[PDB]
């Protein structure tokens, strides 16, 4: 039953910088790739009552999730409080990701680094959050 | 430890023109003043590794750049030797700039933005918003500076060249002419300064050392010769006087002649000895 | 841009013994080797106030520092001018160390895992993982090494001092005798170098010009004599062939009086010619 913005089940995560990557991992970096139809770009999406946050597990890894390393890199690891997002819709279905903790006493969030708008070959990182306006920051969720 | 204690300007790599200005609490970025409102303090904690950067305001004179964590504003408060007052200096070799990153927070550094002329904290790129030039505040001010030039003696007169064909030097009652006017410009890997003479394109205030203690000016097409540069030497509690040495010979003090005021009196060389014949007033021409 | 060209050691503030090392495409952190292995030259491009960080390997000549983007893995690929093989060299003012950044994305600093012996990757933090000391591979070669030093006249000679009272400085058969052996240590300030003799505690090489061109040894504390200190260069295409020249005047160099060979031959300055009597092989005493 939904409790929430954003109901629980399978996406495809992709940057506002490009329609056509998809998120998965690559070693043991998160990063945005060709459309692979396969499941290491599904990610499955459940809401935790308890902590108002959501965790994203992989598709392919199931007992995988989104969370973070002391290196600043967004990471896939076994469940921790570091698996707890707490997303701000701003659009449609576009989102900024915040992780649940205070990071140095400050919000952190997803961030991609774009070079003119692209993002080949960057790994997925968590860096300050300030408000709604960072593109690096923003990300589409889409049911799929 | 070589920037410690040093009073400099800060001004934005991506717009040269502008300084970090400094009244009231609030940090923002205008055109150059020369004076104590762009000028700070860099103030160096070894133990942190890290430095403050200590406003040279004369009214409150315990304000430090500050990082109003959780937000990304800057502005200037009172020192209390916070984590929050502290930032790395660091150097981008071969671009001569610096980055400027919060020590309580290295992910996060100083960002010029130049339309709303202020700054902010951001992560990193390779713009020039996150690059600053850092320099002493003598140099800053004194460099590309068109300046008239006068004895402590009688502030009335001036230095100048007799014309463009004579290129003699001395000392004349101020008349607001080009040939009494000099354009001081900084050379980095001399580390010494030249003064262009208004008048002339390629002409240099120059100690003539094959003939005594005689200044002349001289075309600066003379590639290495060491005695067409100066030291300028700030003398204490003043906005404008200074000494002004040789680089050929730094005992060697630019030099009104036997103190005399009188118009046509000699500008020369002579060993310096600090009298207030060799100090002199460098000035905006009215 | 001081940089340019430049052929450096790379080691870390984390762990001054281990540096960068590179064979067949793998980077790690390894022991001080004095050789190729661990040298790498600084190619600036202007343009992006950026550098590549090419390896110095004499069997591939065309390798550079290369993050593996998006992975945490650095290592050495095929010169192909990409944005992941150039990197910012920041230098941390105060620290006397170095910040490696990406350039493709300035975020993340090279990050050096000490105890799995590689390089990783990291968002900037004030750890000292993330700061390098970066320094011309002569300088990182000869500093703080014990050495003997033979004319290449003869190898099987030394420069000696005679012994421990008698301060006078000669050439004599190699015996491995303390008073045949120097430890050569790097003045930043001064930017040159002292030898010091391993039979006394204070002792360094001096040329006493009160003498003439008499050659040796004497107390360091002496402080203010740049007749105690040198430069060492490096004979064009060899190992460990090098001329010294004394600091106070660079033109004399350290020379073989008369090119003798006998035991007991004076060791003294003379007059710089580039002749076989003024280069010297400065070698690890076997
Ligand atoms: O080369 C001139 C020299 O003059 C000195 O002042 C002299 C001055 O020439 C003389 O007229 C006066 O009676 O005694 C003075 C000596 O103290 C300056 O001191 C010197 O700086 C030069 O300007
Ligand atoms: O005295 C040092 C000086 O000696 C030279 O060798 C000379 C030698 O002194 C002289 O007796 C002889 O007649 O000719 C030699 C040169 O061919 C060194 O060549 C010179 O470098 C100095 O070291």
């Amino acid at each position: 039953v939904e409790r929430t913005f954003l109901p629980n089940g399978n996406y495809n995560i992709k940057s506002i910088f490009s329609g056509s990557l998809y998120l998965n991992p690559v070693s043991k970096s998160l990063t945005f790739s060709n459309e692979s139809s396969a499941n290491n770009q599904k990610w499955n999406v459940e809401y935790m009552a308890e902590n108002r946050c959501f965790k994203i597990s992989n598709v392919a890894e199931p007992n995988k999730y989104l969370s973070y390393d002391n290196f600043g890199f967004i990471s896939l690891d076994s469940l921790s409080n570091r698996c707890y997002w707490f997303p701000i819709k701003i659009a449609v279905n576009t989102y900024i990701m915040l992780s649940l903790n205070k990071v140095n006493e400050l919000d952190y969030a997803w961030d991609i680094y774009d070079t003119n708008e692209n993002i080949l070959s960057q790994p997925l990182l968590l860096l300050p959050n300030f408000d709604i306006y960072n593109s690096n920051q923003m990300f589409k969720l889409e049911k799929i | 430890n070589s920037l410690n204690d040093k009073i400099v300007t800060i001004s934005c790599k991506a717009d040269t023109n502008l300084f970090f200005y400094q009244v009231a609490g609030n940090v923002s970025l205008f055109q150059q003043t020369r004076n104590y409102l762009e000028r700070w303090r860099l103030i160096y904690d070894s133990n942190k590794a890290a430095y403050k950067i200590k406003s040279m305001d004369i009214h409150n004179t315990n304000l430090v750049l500050t990082w109003n964590a959780p937000t990304h504003n800057i502005s200037t408060q009172q020192d209390s030797n916070a984590d929050n007052q502290y930032w790395l200096l660091l150097k981008d070799i071969g671009n001569n700039s610096f980055i400027i990153a919060s020590y309580k927070n290295p992910n996060l550094v100083l960002y010029a933005d130049t339309v709303a002329r202020n700054l902010k904290l951001s992560t990193l790129n390779n713009s020039n918003y996150i690059k600053f030039i850092i320099e002493d505040y003598i140099i800053s001010d004194l460099n590309n500076f068109t300046c008239k030039i006068s004895p402590i003696l009688d502030l009335n007169k001036v230095v100048q060249q007799v014309d463009v064909t004579n290129l003699n030097v001395n000392l004349y009652t101020w008349d607001y002419g080009r040939n009494q006017k000099w354009t001081i410009r900084y050379n980095e890997e001399k580390a010494a300064y030249q003064f262009f003479n208004t008048i002339l394109s390629n002409g240099v205030l120059t100690w003539i050392f094959s003939n005594g203690n005689t200044v002349r000016v001289s075309s600066s097409n003379d590639q290495n010769n060491d005695a067409q540069y100066w030291l300028i030497n700030p003398v204490s509690d003043t906005d404008e006087t200074y000494t002004i040495t040789n680089l050929r010979d730094t005992t060697k003090a630019l030099d009104l002649y036997g103190g005399q005021t009188a118009n046509g009196t000699a500008i020369q060389v002579f060993n310096y000895h600090g009298d207030d014949n060799q100090k002199w007033n460098i000035r905006n021409p009215p």
